[PDB]
C-alpha cells in the first residue's frame, strides 16, 4: 500500500516573472506593490509550515538502529529491506535494495522537480535544459527536509525495533520467539512443538521473491501466475500520477506567457523600441494585469494541494501508531486477513 | 486568524484597479462623458467586479468543506476519550489515558489529555510453565501474566504494571508433553508453588 | 538616500526598516548597449530623407507667431521609398541670419495619430511601402509641427503626412554603413540587445560547439531565445540573461547571508562556501551553535554561519514475549497533561 | 530482381525511370550469424524452417523500438511483425503488433527513412512513425540457404530504368550513369501523389507574406503532380508551352493524367563555377492582349545587357519589364534578384514567383517561352506541371522534411 506525506515546495519571483529583466517595468510595478507583495508572502509561509510538520515526525533511535541487521531474523531473508550500511563515503545508512529499483522507473522521467542543480544554469556553453529554463523565469524549486539519510535512519528504527523484546539493557530476543507472542493474541497455542514456522518460512521467502520480481518490470510473465500483480499495479499507477500532476501545473503556468493580450506584442522590449515612452505605457499594462492574474491563481491552486497532503499524512500517522509498534484487531485494517 | 483577515483584505483592495476605462470612479466619468457614450465604459468596470466576486465564492465554499472534514474528528475524540476511556495506541495522548477535558477556544476546542509515565521498574525472573513428572504440563491461561521468583517463592503479576499477588487454581490450563525450559517438580510438592 | 546596500533594500520594497526573514533582491542597472542584427540572406540598398524647416520672423509681434515657414523633402514635396533600407533625420535651419536669431525659438515635432513614432523608425522597423509627402493625402496620418518662444505660447505650423502597409520588405536602419555588400553584426560576451530572426530582447551571446543537425533558432516554451545556428557553417551559439534574481537573508536590520547562483563574492560580504544546488555567501565564524533562522535542510545561525539540522532523539522498548529470562516492568508512576 | 508493380509504383506498357531504396543483389550464405549494416532486406521464403530478421543498434538500451520479423511457414506465409520495446523477449508497448497471411511465391520487406518506416507487402504498401528510428542501422540475419532462403541488402539510393509489359517486370538494369539523378527525379504515383522518401532538393513553399521557419503546420500548397518531364533540353527553338501535358514533345514519367493544371515548377541546373553560369535570354510571356518580355542586367540603366544567372552569384542585378502598346515601348522597375536563384514558378492567374516570392502580377497567363540561348542541353532538372491540395508540412531551416 502506497501513501503521500510531502510535497515539492515553491518559490516564485515576481518582478521577474511579469517583467523580465527591463528596467521600465520596474517604475510601472510601484503602483502594484503591496499586489505582489502578498504573492511571496503567501508561498513563504506555506513552505515553512510543511516544512515543521515533516520535521516533527521524523525521529531517531540508536539501540533499535544497531540491531537491524541481517544476522538477528532468523530463517527469514529480510536481506533485500534493510538498509546498506557503507557507501564509502559520510553517511551513516544509504538507501535500501528496493528503494532504487522504485527510483529506476519514474525519478528519471521527473526531470523538474528533483535535485536540480542551479550551479551550472549560468556558464552557457551549452542549449538550456528544461529546469535551467525555468529558473530563467523566477520559478525556483527548494531543497526537501528528507533526503537520502534521515529517511533510511527512521525507517531502520522501526525495522529492528520488532526484535527489540522486553529485556534488560539491550538483549534482543530470536525473531523465531517475536513471533509467538504475536500469534497468542489470536488463540492461545497448545503446540509444544513449533511446525508451523517451517510452512512459514518457506511460504514467506517465496512472497517476497514474487514482489521483488514483480517491480523489475518483468510483467507478462509474472501476472497470469497469481493474484500479487493486481496490488503493485495500483501502486505503481499512483506513484507514476502524482509526478504527472506536479509537472503538468507548471507547464501551465509557464506556457502563459506566449499569450499576448490586447497589445501589439508579448515581448516588452518590442513595444519600447516601437512606441514612445507616453504612448508605451498603455501597452504595458494590459500585459502587467493579465499576468498578475495568472499568478494568484496559480497560488489558489497550490493551497488546496497543501491542505490534501495534511490530510493524507494523518492516516499514515495512525498507520504507523497501530500496525507497526501494536497489532491491532480491526477487520479491513491493514491486509484483508489475520494481522 | 490570519487566514480569515488575509481573504477580506484581498477582496477590497480590487477596486483601486481601473481596468480599461477612464477612471475607478464611476460618478467620475458620468461627470465628463455624454450618457451615450459612459456605457461602454461602466461595463468594463462591471464585468471585472463580477469576475472577482465569482472568485470569492468559489474560496469560501472551499472553505465551507475543509471545515466540514475536521468537525468529524472532534465528535470521535469526544465520543472515546471524554466519555469511553479507549484503548488505541497513539490516540489521545501519547501514553496510557485516563480522561480529559475540554475547554472552548476561538472557533474551536481545547483538549487537555491526561497520561502516564513510568520512572522505576523492577527486574523479575520469569519462567514459563510447570512440568509436573515430565508428562502433565500446566501454562497460564491469560498472555497477560507472568510467573516468577522471588528466591523460593512464586507469584504473579502483570505485564504492565507491577501488581503482585499469589497464584491460584483457575490460573492454569493443561497442554500435554512439557517443553523442556520449565521448572522441574513433582506431583508431592506442587502445593508450595500453588 | 540610497548608496549602500541595505539601504537599497529599503528603497525597492518601499518601507522603512525591515521584518527579519529572506527577502528577494535584483538590482537592476540603467546603461547603454550595443545592438546586434542578424536576418536571412539578402543585399543591401540604401537611401536617404532629409526633413527641413526654414523660418522668418518679425511681422507685427514677434510671441504671437512666426512669419514664414517652409517645409520640404529633399527639395521635393514627396518621397517614396524603392530600396530596401532607409533612414530619416530632422534638421533645423538655425544659419538663416547668419547670427542665430533662431536660439530662442524651438521648433519641434510632436507625437501625432500614427501608431509608431519618428524617432523610432531609424530602429529595426520593418514595413512594406511608406511614400512620405507634405501635402493632403487621403487615409495619412500625420505628426503635427509647433512653435513656440521660451515656452511660454504654443502654435501650429505644418505638418508630414506619412502612408504604409505591412510587409517584411524594407527595413529602417540607424545609420549608413558604406562599402558593406550584405548588412549584419554580432558582439560576444556582454550585455548586448539583440535582434535575431524577428526576436527581440537582452543577453549575452557566447561561442560553443556541438553537433545538431535540424532547425536554426532554439525556443524554450514560453517564446524566448536559447540559441541559434549561422548558416553557411555549423557553429551554434548560447544566449543567456545576464541578471540573476537572488535570496537575501535580513536580521537585526541588516544584511546576515545570501543565497547565490553566481561564483563571486556579492554585497559587502566576503567568504564562500559551495553548498550542492547554490554557492552561499557569508562572512561569519564557525562557531555558532545555536540557530535562529530556518531553510529547507539547515540553519542560518547569529552571525552568518550555518548549522545542519540533527534529529530528535527517542528510545522505546518493545512487546515483552513469553520467554525464561529476566525482564523489565514499571513500578512506580507520574502523569502529564498534554494540549 | 523481379518484384510487383506495386512494389515499385510503375504503369502498364512503359518504360520509366525509379530512383529511391531499391535491392540491388542477392545473397547465398550459411554462415548462420552475421552483423551488417544495412538500411533494409527483402527475402524469398518457401522453405520449412525457422527464419527470422532483426534490425537493432550496437548496444542495448531500454528505450529503444527494435524491429523483430518471424516467418514460420505452413500453408501460408504466417509473418509476425513485433515492432515492440523490450526487456533484455519480454515486449510490453508496441506500436504494431500483427499478424499476416501472405501469398507464397511474393516477397516482402522493410525500409527506413527518417522517423519513417515503410512495408511493402506486394499488394499496399503501410507507413508508421516510429520515434527515434533513425539509430537503427545494424542487421542480424537467420536465414540458410540450404533450406531455400535467400535475401538482399538495402544501401542506398539507387537509380534503375524498369521496363514492364502487360503486369510483368522485363527488364531491371542499375545506372553506372545517372549521376545526381537521386535527388532531383522520380515517378508519380497513383492519384498524382509525390513518393515517400524523397529528399526535397528545390521544392520551395510559396507565399503572399512572411516566410516560415521552424514547426509543423498546415497549408494549402501546389503538391499534386498530373506530369513530369525529366532532362527536357530546352532550345532557342522551341516554342511556347500551353499548361497541359498532350502536345508533341511531353514525355511524362509514370502516371500521366489528362486535366488542366495552375503553376509550372522550373528547376534550375546550376554549378560551383560562376562563370558557366551566366545564361543570356529572356522570357516572353503571352497575355489576352499584348506581350510581356522579362529580364535582368547588372546596371540601373539596363539598356545594354541581357543576362539571367542561375546558382550563386557575386554582385546584385536589377530585373525589368518591357511592354508595347502602339508603338510606346514601356519599362519598369520590379527588384534584386536574391542571392541565390533557384527555383521559377508560374501561375496561370498571373502571379510570377522567384524562390517563393512574389514579384509583379499580369492578368492572365496562357503561355510561357524560356528562351535561353544555350550550347547544349543542360540546363533544367525537370519542368513539372500541378494543382492547389491540402498538405501537412514538417518545416525545418525553410525546407521540407515530410509530407502526408
Ligand atoms: C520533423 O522535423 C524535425 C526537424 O528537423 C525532425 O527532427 C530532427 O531529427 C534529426 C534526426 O535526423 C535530429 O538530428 C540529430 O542528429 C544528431 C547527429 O546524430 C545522428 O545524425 C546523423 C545524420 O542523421 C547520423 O549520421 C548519426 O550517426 C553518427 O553518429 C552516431 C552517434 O555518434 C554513430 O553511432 C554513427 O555511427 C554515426 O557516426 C546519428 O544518426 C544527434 O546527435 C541528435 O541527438 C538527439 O538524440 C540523442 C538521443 O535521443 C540525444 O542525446 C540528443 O540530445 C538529441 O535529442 C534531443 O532531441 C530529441 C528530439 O527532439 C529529444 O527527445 C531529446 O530529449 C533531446 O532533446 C533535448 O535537447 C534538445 C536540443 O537538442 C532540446 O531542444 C530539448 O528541450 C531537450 O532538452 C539528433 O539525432 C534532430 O535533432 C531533430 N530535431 C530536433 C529539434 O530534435 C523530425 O524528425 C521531423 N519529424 C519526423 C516525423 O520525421
Ligand atoms: C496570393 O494571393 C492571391 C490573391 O489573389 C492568390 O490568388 C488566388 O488563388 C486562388 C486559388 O486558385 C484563385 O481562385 C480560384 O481557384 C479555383 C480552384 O478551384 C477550386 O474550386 C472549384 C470550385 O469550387 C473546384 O472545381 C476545384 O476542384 C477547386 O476545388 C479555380 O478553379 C479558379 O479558376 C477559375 O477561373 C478559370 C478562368 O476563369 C476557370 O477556368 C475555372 O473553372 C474557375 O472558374 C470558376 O470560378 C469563377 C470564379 O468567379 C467563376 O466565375 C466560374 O464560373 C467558375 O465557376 C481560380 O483559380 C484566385 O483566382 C486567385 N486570385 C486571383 C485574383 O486570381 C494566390 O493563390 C496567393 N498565393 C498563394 C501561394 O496562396
Ligand atoms: C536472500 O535473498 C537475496 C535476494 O533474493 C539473496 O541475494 C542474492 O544472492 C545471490 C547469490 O547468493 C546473488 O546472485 C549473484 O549476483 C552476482 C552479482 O554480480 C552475479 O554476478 C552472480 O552470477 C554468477 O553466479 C550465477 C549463479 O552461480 C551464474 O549463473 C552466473 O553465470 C555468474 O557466474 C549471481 O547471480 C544475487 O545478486 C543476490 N541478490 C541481490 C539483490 O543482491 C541472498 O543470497 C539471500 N540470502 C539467503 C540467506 O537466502
Ligand atoms: C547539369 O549541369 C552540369 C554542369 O556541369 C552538367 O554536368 C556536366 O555534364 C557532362 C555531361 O552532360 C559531364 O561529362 C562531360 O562530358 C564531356 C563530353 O565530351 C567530356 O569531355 C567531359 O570530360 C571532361 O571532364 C571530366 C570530369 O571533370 C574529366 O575527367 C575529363 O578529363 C574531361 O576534362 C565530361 O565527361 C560533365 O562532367 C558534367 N560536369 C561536372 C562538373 O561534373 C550536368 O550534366 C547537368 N545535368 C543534366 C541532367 O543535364
Ligand atoms: C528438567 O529435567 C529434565 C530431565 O531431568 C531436563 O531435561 C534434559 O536436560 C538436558 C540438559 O538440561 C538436555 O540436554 C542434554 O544434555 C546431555 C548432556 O548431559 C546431552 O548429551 C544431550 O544430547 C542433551 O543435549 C536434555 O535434552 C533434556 N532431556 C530431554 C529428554 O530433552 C530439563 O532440562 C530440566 N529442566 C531444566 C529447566 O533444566
Ligand atoms: C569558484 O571560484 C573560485 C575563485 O574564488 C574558485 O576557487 C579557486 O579554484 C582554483 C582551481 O579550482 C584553486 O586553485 C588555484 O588555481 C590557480 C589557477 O590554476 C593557481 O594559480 C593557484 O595556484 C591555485 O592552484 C584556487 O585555490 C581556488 N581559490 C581559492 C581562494 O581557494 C573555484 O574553483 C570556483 N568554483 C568552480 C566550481 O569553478
Ligand atoms: C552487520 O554486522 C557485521 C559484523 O560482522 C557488519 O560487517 C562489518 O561491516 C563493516 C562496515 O564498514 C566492515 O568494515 C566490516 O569489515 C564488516 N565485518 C564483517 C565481519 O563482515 C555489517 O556491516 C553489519 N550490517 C549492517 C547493515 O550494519
Ligand atoms: C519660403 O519659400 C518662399 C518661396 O520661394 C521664399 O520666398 C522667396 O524668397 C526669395 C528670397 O528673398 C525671393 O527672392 C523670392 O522672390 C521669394 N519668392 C516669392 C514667390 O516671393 C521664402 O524666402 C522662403 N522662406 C525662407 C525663410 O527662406
Ligand atoms: C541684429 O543686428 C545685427 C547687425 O545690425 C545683425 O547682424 C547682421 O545682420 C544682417 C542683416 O540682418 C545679416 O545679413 C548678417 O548676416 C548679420 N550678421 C551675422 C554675423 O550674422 C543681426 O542679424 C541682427 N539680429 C537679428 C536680425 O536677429
Ligand atoms: C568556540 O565557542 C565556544 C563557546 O561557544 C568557546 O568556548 C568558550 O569560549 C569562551 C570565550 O570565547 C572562553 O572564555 C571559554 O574558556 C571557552 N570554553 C571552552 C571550554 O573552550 C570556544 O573557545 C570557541 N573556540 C574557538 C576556537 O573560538
Ligand atoms: C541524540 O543522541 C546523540 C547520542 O546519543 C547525541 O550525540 C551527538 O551529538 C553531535 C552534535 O551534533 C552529533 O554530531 C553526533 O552525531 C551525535 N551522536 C550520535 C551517535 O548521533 C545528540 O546530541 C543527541 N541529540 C540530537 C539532537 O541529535
Ligand atoms: C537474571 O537475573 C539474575 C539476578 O536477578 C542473574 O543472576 C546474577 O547473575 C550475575 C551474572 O553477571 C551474577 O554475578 C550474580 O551473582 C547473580 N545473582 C543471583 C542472585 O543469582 C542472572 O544471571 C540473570 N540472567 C539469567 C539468564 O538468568
Ligand atoms: C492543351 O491546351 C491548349 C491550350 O489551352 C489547347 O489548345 C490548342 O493546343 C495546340 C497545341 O497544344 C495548339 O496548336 C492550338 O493552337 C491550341 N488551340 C487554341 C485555341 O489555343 C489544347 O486543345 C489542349 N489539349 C487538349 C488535349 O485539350
Ligand atoms: C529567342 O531567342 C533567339 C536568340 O536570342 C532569337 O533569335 C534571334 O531573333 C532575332 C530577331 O530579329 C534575329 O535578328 C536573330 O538573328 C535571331 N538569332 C538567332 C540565333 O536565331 C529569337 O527571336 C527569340 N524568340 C523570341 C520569341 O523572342
Ligand atoms: C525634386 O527635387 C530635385 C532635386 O533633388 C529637383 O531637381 C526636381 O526638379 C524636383 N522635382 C519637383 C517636381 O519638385
Ligand atoms: C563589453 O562591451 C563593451 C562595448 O562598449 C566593450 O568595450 C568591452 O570590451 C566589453 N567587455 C567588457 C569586459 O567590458
Ligand atoms: C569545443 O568543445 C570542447 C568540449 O570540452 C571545449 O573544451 C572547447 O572549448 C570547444 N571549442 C573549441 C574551439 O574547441
Ligand atoms: C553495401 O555496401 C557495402 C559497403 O558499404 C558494400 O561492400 C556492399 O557490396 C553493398 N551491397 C551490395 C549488394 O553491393
Ligand atoms: C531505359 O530502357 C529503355 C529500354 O531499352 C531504353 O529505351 C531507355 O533509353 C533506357 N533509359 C535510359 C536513361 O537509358
Amino acid at each position: 500500500e502506497y501513501l503521500q506525506i510531502t510535497s515539492t515546495p515553491i518559490v516564485v519571483d515576481c518582478a521577474t516573472y511579469v517583467c523580465n529583466g527591463n528596467p521600465r517595468c520596474k517604475n510601472l510595478l510601484k503602483q502594484y506593490t503591496s499586489a505582489c507583495k502578498t504573492i511571496e508572502d503567501a508561498l513563504r509561509l506555506s513552505a515553512h509550515l510543511e516544512t515543521n510538520d515533516v520535521s516533527s515526525m521524523l525521529t531517531f533511535d540508536s539501540n533499535a538502529f544497531s540491531l537491524a541487521n541481517v544476522t538477528s531474523f532468523g530463517d527469514y531473508n529480510l536481506s533485500s529491506v534493510l538498509p546498506q550500511r557503507n557507501i564509502r563515503s559520510s553517511r551513516i545508512a544509504g538507501r535500501s535494495a528496493l528503494e532504487d529499483l522504485l527510483f529506476s522507473k519514474v525519478v528519471t522521467s521527473g526531470l523538474g522537480t528533483v535535485d536540480v542543480d542551479y550551479k551550472s544554469c549560468t556558464k552557457g556553453l551549452s542549449i538550456a535544459d528544461l529546469a535551467c529554463a525555468q529558473y530563467y523565469n523566477g520559478i525556483m524549486v527548494l531543497p526537501g527536509v528528507a533526503d537520502a539519510e534521515r529517511m533510511a535512519m527512521y525507517t531502520g528504527s522501526l525495522i529492528g525495533g520488532m526484535v527489540l523484546g522486553g529485556l534488560t539493557s539491550a538483549a534482543a530476543i530470536p525473531f523465531s520467539l517475536a513471533l509467538q507472542a504475536r500469534l497468542n493474541y489470536v488463540a492461545l497455542q497448545t503446540d509444544v512443538l513449533q511446525e508451523n514456522q517451517k510452512i512459514l518460512a518457506a511460504s514467506f521467502n517465496k512472497a517476497i521473491n514474487n514482489i521483488v520480481a514483480s517491480f523489475s518490470s518483468v510483467n507478462d510473465a509474472i501476472t497470469q501466475t497469481a493474484e500479487a500483480i493486481h496490488t503493485v499495479t495500483i501502486a505503481l499507477n499512483k506513484i507514476q500520477d502524482v509526478v504527472n500532476q506536479q509537472g503538468s501545473a507548471l507547464n501551465h503556468l509557464t506556457s502563459q506567457l506566449r499569450h499576448n493580450f490586447q497589445a501589439i506584442s508579448n515581448s516588452i522590449q518590442a513595444i519600447y523600441d516601437r512606441l514612445d515612452s507616453i504612448q508605451a505605457d498603455q501597452q504595458v499594462d494590459r500585459l502587467i494585469t493579465g499576468r498578475l492574474a495568472a499568478l494568484n491563481a496559480f497560488v489558489s491552486q497550490v493551497l488546496n494541494k497543501y491542505t490534501e497532503v495534511r490530510g493524507s499524512r494523518r492516516l499514515a500517522q495512525q498507520k504507523i501508531n497501530e500496525c507497526v509498534k501494536s497489532q491491532s484487531n480491526r477487520y479491513g485494517f491493514c491486509g484483508n486477513g489475520t494481522h | 486568524v490570519n487566514q480569515q483577515g488575509s481573504a477580506l483584505n484581498h477582496l477590497t483592495s480590487q477596486l483601486r484597479h481601473n481596468f480599461q476605462a477612464i477612471s475607478n470612479s464611476i460618478q467620475a466619468i458620468y461627470d465628463r462623458l455624454d450618457s451615450i457614450q459612459a456605457d461602454q465604459q461602466v461595463d468594463r468596470l462591471i464585468t471585472g467586479r463580477l469576475a472577482a466576486l465569482n472568485a470569492f465564492v468559489s474560496q469560501v465554499l472551499n472553505k465551507y468543506t475543509e471545515v466540514r472534514g475536521s468537525r468529524r474528528l472532534a465528535q470521535q475524540k469526544i465520543n472515546e476519550c471524554v466519555k469511553s476511556q479507549s484503548n488505541r495506541y497513539g490516540f489521545c495522548g501519547n501514553g496510557t489515558h485516563i480522561f480529559s477535558i475540554v475547554n472552548s477556544a476561538p472557533d474551536g476546542l481545547l483538549f487537555l489529555h491526561t497520561v502516564l509515565l513510568p520512572t522505576d521498574y523492577k527486574n523479575v525472573k520469569a519462567w514459563s510453565g510447570i512440568c509436573v513428572d515430565g508428562i502433565y504440563g500446566y501454562v497460564l491461561r491469560q498472555p497477560n501474566l507472568v510467573l516468577y521468583s522471588d528466591n523460593g517463592v512464586f507469584r504473579v503479576t502483570s505485564r504492565v504494571m507491577f501488581q503482585p499477588r499469589l497464584p491460584v487454581l483457575s490460573d492454569f490450563v493443561q497442554i500435554y508433553n512439557c517443553n523442556v525450559t520449565f521448572v522441574n517438580i513433582s506431583r508431592v510438592e506442587l502445593h508450595t508453588v500453588i | 538616500y540610497c548608496d549602500s546596500p541595505f539601504e537599497k533594500l529599503q528603497c525597492e520594497h518601499l518601507q522603512f526598516g525591515l521584518q527579519d526573514g529572506f527577502y528577494s533582491a535584483n538590482f537592476l542597472d540603467d546603461n547603454v548597449l550595443p545592438e546586434t542584427y542578424v536576418a536571412l540572406p539578402i543585399y543591401y540598398q540604401h537611401t536617404d530623407i532629409n526633413f527641413t524647416a526654414t523660418a522668418s520672423f518679425g511681422g507685427s509681434c514677434y510671441v504671437c507667431k512666426p512669419h514664414q515657414v517652409n517645409i520640404s523633402l529633399n527639395g521635393n514635396t514627396s518621397v517614396c521609398v524603392r530600396t530596401s533600407h532607409f533612414s530619416i533625420r530632422y534638421i533645423y535651419n538655425r544659419v538663416k541670419s547668419g547670427s542665430p536669431g533662431d536660439s530662442s525659438w524651438h521648433i519641434y515635432l510632436k507625437s501625432g495619430t500614427c501608431p509608431f513614432s519618428f524617432s523610432k523608425l531609424n530602429n529595426f522597423q520593418k514595413f512594406k511601402t511608406i511614400c512620405f509627402s507634405t501635402v493632403e493625402v487621403p487615409g495619412s496620418c500625420n505628426f503635427p509641427l509647433e512653435a513656440t518662444w521660451h515656452y511660454t505660447s504654443y502654435t501650429i505650423v505644418g505638418a508630414l503626412y506619412v502612408t504604409w502597409s505591412e510587409g517584411n520588405s524594407i527595413t529602417g536602419v540607424p545609420y549608413p554603413v558604406s562599402g558593406i555588400r550584405e548588412f549584419s553584426n554580432l558582439v560576444l560576451n556582454n550585455c548586448t540587445k539583440y535582434n535575431i530572426y524577428d526576436y527581440v530582447g537582452t543577453g549575452i551571446i557566447r561561442s560553443s560547439n556541438q553537433s545538431l543537425a535540424g532547425g536554426i533558432t532554439y525556443v524554450s516554451n514560453s517564446g524566448n531565445l536559447l540559441g541559434f545556428k549561422n548558416v553557411s557553417t555549423g557553429n551554434i551559439f548560447i544566449v543567456t540573461p545576464c541578471n540573476q534574481p537572488d535570496q537575501v537573508a535580513v536580521y537585526q536590520q541588516s544584511i546576515i547571508g545570501a543565497m547565490t547562483a553566481v561564483n563571486e563574492s556579492r554585497y559587502g560580504l566576503q567568504n564562500l562556501l559551495q553548498l550542492p544546488n547554490f554557492y552561499y555567501v557569508s562572512n561569519g565564524g564557525n562557531n555558532c551553535t545555536t540557530a535562529v533562522m530556518t531553510y529547507s535542510n539547515f540553519g542560518i545561525c547569529a552571525d552568518g554561519s550555518l548549522i545542519p539540522v540533527r534529529p530528535r532523539n527517542s528510545s522505546d522498548n518493545g512487546i515483552s514475549a513469553i520467554i525464561t529470562a529476566n525482564l523489565s516492568i514499571p513500578s512506580n508512576w507520574t502523569t502529564s497533561v498534554q494540549v | 530482381a523481379n518484384l510487383s508493380m506495386l512494389q515499385l509504383g510503375v504503369p502498364d506498357n512503359s518504360s520509366t525511370i525509379v530512383t529511391g531504396l531499391l535491392p540491388t543483389h542477392w545473397f547465398c550464405a550459411n554462415q548462420s550469424t552475421s552483423v551488417y549494416s544495412a538500411n533494409g532486406f527483402f527475402y524469398i521464403d518457401v522453405g520449412n524452417h525457422r527464419s527470422a530478421f532483426a534490425l537493432h543498434t550496437g548496444y542495448y538500451d531500454a528505450n529503444q523500438y527494435y524491429i523483430y520479423v518471424t516467418n514460420e511457414i505452413g500453408l501460408n506465409a504466417s509473418v509476425t511483425l513485433k515492432i515492440c520495446k523490450f526487456s533484455r523477449s519480454s515486449s510490453f508497448d508496441c506500436i504494431v503488433n500483427l499478424l499476416f497471411t501472405e501469398q507464397l511465391g511474393a516477397p516482402l520487406g522493410i525500409t527506413i527513412s527518417g522517423e519513417t518506416v515503410r512495408l511493402h507487402l506486394y499488394n499496399v504498401t503501410r507507413t508508421f512513425y516510429v520515434p527515434a528510428a533513425y539509430k537503427l542501422t545494424k542487421l542480424s540475419v537467420k536465414c540458410y540457404f540450404n533450406y531455400s532462403c535467400v535475401f538482399s541488402v538495402v544501401n542506398a539510393t539507387v537509380t534503375v530504368n524498369v521496363t514492364t509489359h502487360n503486369g510483368r517486370v522485363v527488364n531491371y538494369t542499375v545506372c553506372d550513369d545517372c549521376n545526381g539523378y537521386t535527388d532531383n527525379i522520380f515517378s508519380v504515383q497513383q492519384d498524382g501523389r509525390i513518393p515517400n522518401g524523397f529528399p526535397f532538393n528545390n521544392w520551395f513553399l510559396l507565399t503572399n507574406g512572411s516566410t516560415l521557419v521552424d514547426g509543423v503546420s498546415r497549408l494549402y500548397q501546389p503538391l499534386r503532380l498530373t506530369c513530369l518531364w525529366p532532362v527536357p533540353g530546352l532550345k532557342s527553338s522551341t516554342g511556347f508551352v500551353y499548361f497541359n501535358a498532350t502536345g508533341s514533345d511531353v514525355n511524362c514519367n509514370g502516371y500521366q493524367h489528362n486535366s488542366v493544371v495552375d503553376v509550372m515548377r522550373y528547376n534550375l541546373n546550376f554549378s560551383a563555377n560562376s562563370l558557366d553560369n551566366l545564361k543570356s535570354g529572356v522570357i516572353v510571356f503571352k497575355t489576352l492582349q499584348y506581350d510581356v518580355l522579362f529580364y535582368c542586367s547588372n546596371s540601373s540603366s539596363g539598356v545594354l545587357d541581357t543576362t539571367i544567372p542561375f546558382g550563386p552569384s557575386s554582385q546584385p542585378y536589377y530585373c525589368f519589364i518591357n511592354s508595347t502598346i502602339n508603338t510606346t515601348h514601356v519599362s519598369t522597375f520590379v527588384g534584386i534578384l536574391p542571392p541565390t536563384v533557384r527555383e521559377i514558378v508560374v501561375a496561370r492567374t498571373g502571379q510570377f514567383y522567384i524562390n517563393g516570392f512574389k514579384y509583379f502580377d499580369l492578368g492572365f497567363i496562357e503561355a510561357v517561352n524560356f528562351n535561353v540561348t544555350t550550347a547544349s542541353a543542360t540546363d533544367f532538372w525537370t519542368v513539372a506541371f500541378a494543382t492547389f491540395v491540402d498538405v501537412l508540412v514538417n518545416v525545418s531551416a525553410t525546407n521540407i522534411q515530410n509530407l502526408l
